[PDB]
């Protein structure tokens, strides 16, 4: 079992991304008490403003209405509108009071919190100017950096646990992580990407959270890290053979973690090593020339 | 916590040996008095510790050291172990006397 | 690898008389194993985000475990006896011996 | 126990904030004496502009009443007259002087600061440009910078001390407050903003402030943060059973605080712990195995 | 080369007496052993100068 933690820093949906726009240019007659770093909810009124744009084009509409036009002759003049920019819903307003349509009122598309705003009290808005950018945070997202050279210690049987060290007391639920194409050129780091369950908003966007990972391996021969003695040219252990006789056995080591070597091989399952005492016992088999005649034994 | 906020050892290090002196300067005499300008800056608490600044943002908000790590008391690197009638180890001292004394 | 994977010392609290020790090091867990320290995080300059392994191999291997030297250049001693026997000879047949074979 | 005093900036009130822009295209004929910094209050001159667009209509109107037009004729083209972007109070004008107004007077909509003006003598004047953003200041705020870790506690404070030292006497208890939902990242700080009233005008934007916390959490476990050993990710502590022998115990950290550390679980009240890390010795004497050597 | 490289005499000094030193990270315990962390880091080659 492979395991490893990580940084990570908490971050907004990107998937919860709305920019909104007027459909036509006019200007702004009433701004709401909101800013940047807000908290708005789906409807939440941003601006009021004048659109001229369309007032030519529903006159011509009520015209008919009163001139006992066609049915047809009305749908025709209503996605005349509908694809002038007007809005389906400011439309339908149109319809259901007969009266001309000039002061709008732009709402919050999604729940989340205000990022941008370039339109306040005074101001005259254009087709482009941003009334206010709005970013989600419910499935919140929290990204990880993986080095490139430990890129390999993820896999899809990968385990992985969040932990938010500004909430101690919130067990997070992540529901999908994914481990994006490219690398932080950067920071060299591999971008590992998982969204959380915030139901509750208490995972706010900025702050660091630690990743754990947990990694399956190749299946192998597993011993205690205390078992395993490195001279860095023999990798040896001490055996504890049936009689009780301790003897000195080579093996070839694979990789280690969780205080918990792994040989490729050298040993037989069922076989047992010594873990304390580890090294008063080699030496005394030093001395006893045991490490001597096992090593001469080959 | 390094990584997260852009602190490296590097920096720590030059920045805590940086801040646990006092300084002296000169006196100012006043009532024909001699009056010593003192200056604190020794660490004392663990929140002197805690309280060493890193990195500060033009805001005003500055990152301290309780942010980049956690100062807990432990021992310290040991030459030699002297243990008591193998129900205890213990700390004593022994008494060399003047060669020729 | 002074600082942060030894237990490097760094500073001084100056308490009264007394006077205490304070370094610089990671949690042990980063430095547990050989392995450990091949995935050892480093926050380079460019604040990119590495293991030490990046930018060194690491090996375990035996080796020295003191320096006897004398006269300040290293040297090997040479043990040779007998239980009881004779001296004033033995030296010279080596003297001699060594220097011929 | 907690006792905090979190940095805090004083700053204008961005629900007081406006930018004045010209409704049409024109050219500056006067711009009176006000500039960046200055203190303004509602229906403070800025400038003089002449503003040719109305022109058409304005007359289109005043025609109309020179030959008694319809009165929905009327209605019309003053309504042509807004939409296209003129004053309520210019178009009041035009009917009662009876003349077609050509120059036009922006004056400031709300009291305020001055914080940008970009507009002066001798200029054009553009739908897109700025002839002065003013910001007020009477409910002014404050924004302190919170640390991202006692998030689980401030979230359910019941009051703060707001200090500031450009004014040691204005000290007042906040017990109202607006917890962002966005943590800083250049610092990992919480965002706790507030409106002091400033009916003297002495909390000016751009000073410093302080947000005092003292408070404590909800009752919990809590040992001696001497008693905790903590390896980089395994830690315990030393617990002493009845026979008065050592053994180790996983337990899991909530958080410390002032010298004691409150835990999460790992072992219930009243067991007596050892406070101490000394057990073990700080060059590298692995702390999982120094640990079972206390228990066979 | 200086020039072209957009590197100072007092630069390349400050780089040079900072590259030839061996450094002691304390010991590791593992296996019951004394395992000590040594660092190289002295000029042996040319290439290190280089």
């Amino acid at each position: 079992t492979f395991a490893q933690s990580f940084p990570a820093n908490v971050s907004y949906n990107e998937y919860q991304y709305a920019i909104v726009q007027a459909r036509a240019a006019g200007f702004i007659d009433k701004v709401y008490p909101l800013t940047v770093g807000d908290k708005v909810q789906k409807g939440t009124p941003l601006l009021d403003l004048t659109i001229p744009d369309w007032v030519e084009a529903q006159s011509e509409y009520l015209l008919l209405r009163e001139t006992g036009g066609t049915a047809t002759q009305t749908e025709g003049i209503l996605e005349r509108l509908r694809l002038a920019g007007m809005p389906e819903a400011d439309i339908r307003r149109l319809i259901a009071t007969q009266k001309i349509q000039t002061r709008f009122t732009l709402k919050a598309p999604i729940d989340g919190v205000i990022t941008a705003f370039d339109l306040r009290a005074g101001m005259n808005i254009a087709k482009d100017n941003v009334v206010a950018k709005i970013q989600g945070m419910d499935p919140v997202w929290v990204t990880a950096a993986i080095p490139e050279s430990i890129a390999w210690l993820v896999k899809d049987a990968s385990q992985f646990t969040l932990t938010v060290p500004a909430r101690p007391d919130k067990t997070l639920t992540i529901r999908k992580w994914t481990l994006l194409p490219g690398v932080d050129a950067a920071t060299r780091t591999l971008q590992l990407r998982l969204e959380v369950d915030n139901a509750d908003e208490a995972l706010k966007p900025g702050m660091n959270a630690w990743l754990q990972l947990n990694t399956a391996s190749e299946p192998m021969l597993l011993i205690p890290s205390q078992a395993l003695i490195d001279t860095g040219s023999e990798q040896r252990v001490i055996t504890v053979d049936a009689d009780g006789r301790f003897v000195p056995k080579r093996v070839a080591v694979f990789q280690a973690s969780q205080g918990v070597t792994a040989l490729r091989s050298g040993l037989a399952e069922g076989e047992k090593v010594v873990s304390s005492g580890l090294f008063l016992i080699d030496s005394e088999a030093n001395i006893s020339g045991a490490l001597e005649r096992m090593r001469s034994e080959s | 916590r390094l990584a997260q906020y852009g602190i490296s050892l590097a920096e720590v290090k030059s920045a805590l040996d940086a801040s646990n002196q006092e300084a002296g300067g000169s006196s100012i005499e006043l009532a024909e008095a001699e009056y010593m300008v003192r200056a604190s800056g020794y660490l004392q608490t663990l929140d002197d510790f805690n309280h060493i600044v890193l990195k500060a943002s033009e805001n005003g908000v500055p990152v301290y050291l309780r942010d980049v790590a956690k100062v807990q008391i432990g021992p310290e690197m040991r030459r030699g172990i002297a243990e008591l009638n193998g129900e205890g180890e213990v700390a004593g001292g022994v008494v060399i006397l003047r060669s020729g004394k | 690898v002074t600082s942060a994977v030894g237990g490097a010392m760094v500073g001084e609290t100056v308490e009264g008389i007394a006077r205490y020790p304070i370094n610089l090091r990671y949690p042990q867990s980063w430095r547990d194993s050989p392995q450990a320290l091949r995935q050892l995080p480093i926050l380079t300059p460019m604040k990119q985000q590495i293991t030490l392994a990046d930018v060194a191999d690491i090996k375990v291997s035996t080796g020295p475990s003191m320096l006897k030297t004398e006269n300040a250049r290293p040297t090997s001693w040479i043990y040779i006896d007998a239980r009881d026997r004779d001296m004033v000879s033995v030296v010279h047949d080596l003297q001699k011996a060594i220097a011929e074979k």
